């Protein structure tokens, strides 16, 4: 048995951190966001 | 006085009392557990009455 001094549970707080490597684009779920333009065969106002 | 103590014998007739050899490499006493327990006053003296 080894009794060791630890940090009291009430003087620390677990905080969830979300780590990201880059900011997702506007049309993140779209494989081809350029197909709204390539399929505008009548024009756009 | 050394020939009289059978220093002339064939060293292959001298047998260990167990008949075996041995290569011991055991993890041993370091003393970190006992010094830790002394500072915490948990088990200051580890020597028992026996």
């Amino acid at each position: 048995i080894k009794t060791a001094p630890v940090v009291p549970p009430t003087e620390q707080r677990d905080m969830v951190q979300e780590e990201r490597v880059g900011t997702p684009v506007k049309n993140a779920g779209n494989a081809n966001p350029a197909a709204d333009s390539d399929n505008a065969t009548e024009g756009v106002v | 006085s050394m020939l009289r103590n059978w220093s002339w014998v064939n060293v292959h007739n001298v047998h260990s009392v167990t008949g075996t050899s041995e290569n011991v490499v055991l993890a041993g006493y370091v003393g970190l557990s006992r010094t830790h327990d002394y500072i915490m006053d948990t088990r200051s003296t580890p020597a028992t009455s026996q």
